[PDB]
């Protein structure tokens, strides 16, 4: 293990709201750059790097895309994990460094829809389940896809249609990620119903920071990242399928 | 060398593991999240109105012997929720127990 010595951190009082109620975690551990931590407060990783608690800068996570799998995932601090990819890394520059931020040169649709069609800016989002793209974006590939709203840019699919559904491709540094349909749904259950919710969310985020598309959990599972604060660089391998 | 920190996963749509805040380690279950820079954990000194801190774990600061008191208030707004406190200083562990 590490212990990061003079931490500096919130003991929260008020959670307005209901989302934290029935969340599985205590808190939240964040990641990204110093440019977005809320008072200035130098950040748990930054800390660690400056007490050289470990000796390369960077950090990776494997997710495992079956609910019932054991582990669940891993993170690695100061390194990468072997046992959890396959074949080798590929890298991104960081474009802004706030968020870990990324040119994301394109979205498509198998079957012919292209999304950030010029390219545009994403960002690589451990703690957001879903891929999230404009909200007139991803209605446009929700229409492709056969897709039905929900609520809150959330849409869903017949789970009888998912095995017949077009691939998505999203690229990164020129390279094709591919994402299979079974990668880009989740199953999703409550009171004994079973369903399928797309992987894609719409979302407009404002700038100045946005607009941004998210790499969420849906992509990280897929595609084991490491997070580089050294040569501020994100990179994908093929993760253990 | 590299720390494994391992995860659970909950549904596909949480995944978190285990760190310890104080001395001796008061253990918690975070999201590592690289959307955000802030650590926060639940506090002892929650509101009663703060429903969310009765079914999760409390930070007592009264029970390590390496924390330090801050108390500036923070707000933070993430896209899927809000919340507010103060801060404190203390050896973060991860994992928990190691
Ligand atoms: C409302 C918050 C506190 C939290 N939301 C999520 O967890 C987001 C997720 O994306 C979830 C994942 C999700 C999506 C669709 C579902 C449909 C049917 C049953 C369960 C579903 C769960 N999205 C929503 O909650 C949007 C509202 C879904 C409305 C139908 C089910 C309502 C009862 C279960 C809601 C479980 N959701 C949550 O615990
Ligand atoms: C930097 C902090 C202050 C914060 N970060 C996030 O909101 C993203 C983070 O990953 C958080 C981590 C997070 C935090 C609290 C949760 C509470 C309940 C359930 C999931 C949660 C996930 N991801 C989300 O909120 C889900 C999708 C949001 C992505 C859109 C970001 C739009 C900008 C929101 C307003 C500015 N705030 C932020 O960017
Ligand atoms: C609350 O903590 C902050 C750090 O998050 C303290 O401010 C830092 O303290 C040292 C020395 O006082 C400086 O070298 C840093 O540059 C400060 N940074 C920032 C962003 O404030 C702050 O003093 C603490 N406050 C109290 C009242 O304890
Ligand atoms: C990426 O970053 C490094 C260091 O900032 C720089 O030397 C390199 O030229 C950049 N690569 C690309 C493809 O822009």
């Amino acid at each position: 293990g590490v212990k990061v010595e003079r931490q500096v951190f919130g003991e929260a009082t008020k959670q307005p709201g209901i989302t934290f109620i029935a969340a599985k975690f205590d808190g939240i551990l964040g990641m990204a750059y110093p440019r977005i931590s809320v008072n200035n407060v130098l950040p748990v990783f930054d800390n660690l790097m400056q007490q050289k608690l470990v000796d390369q800068n960077i950090f990776s996570f494997y997710l495992s895309r079956d609910p019932d799998a054991q582990p669940g995932g891993e993170l690695m601090l100061g390194g990468t994990d072997s046992k959890y990819y396959k074949g080798s890394l590929s890298y991104l520059n960081v474009t802004r460094k706030a968020y870990w931020q990324v040119h994301l040169d394109q979205v498509e649709v198998a079957s012919g829809l292209t999304l950030c069609k010029e390219g545009c800016e994403a960002i690589v989002d451990t703690g957001t389940s879903l891929m999230v793209g404009p909200v007139d974006e991803v209605r446009e590939l929700q229409k492709a896809i056969g897709a039905v709203p929900l609520i809150q840019g959330e849409y869903m699919i017949p789970c009888e249609k998912v095995s017949t559904l077009p691939a998505i491709t999203l690229k990164l540094g020129g390279k094709g990620y591919k994402l299979s349909p079974e990668d880009y749904t989740l199953k999703v259950s409550q009171a004994g119903k079973t369903l399928c919710l797309s992987g894609f969310m719409g979302m407009d985020i404002p700038p100045p920071s946005g607009p941004l598309w998210i790499l969420g959990d849906v992509f990280i599972g897929r595609y084991y990242t490491v997070f580089d604060r050294d040569n501020n660089r994100v990179g994908f391998a093929e993760a253990a399928r | 060398g590299p720390i494994p920190e391992v995860l659970k996963n909950y549904m596909d749509a949480q995944y978190y593991g285990e760190i310890g805040i104080g001395t001796p380690p008061q253990c918690f279950t975070v999201v590592f999240d690289t959307g955000s820079s802030n650590l926060w954990v639940p506090s002892i000194h929650c509101k009663l109105l703060d429903i969310a801190c009765w079914i999760h774990h409390k930070y007592n600061s009264d029970k390590s012997s390496t924390y330090v008191k801050n108390g500036t208030s923070f707000d933070i707004h993430y896209g899927s929720g809000s919340l507010s406190g103060y801060l404190s200083q203390d050896t973060v562990s991860v994992p928990c127990q190691s």
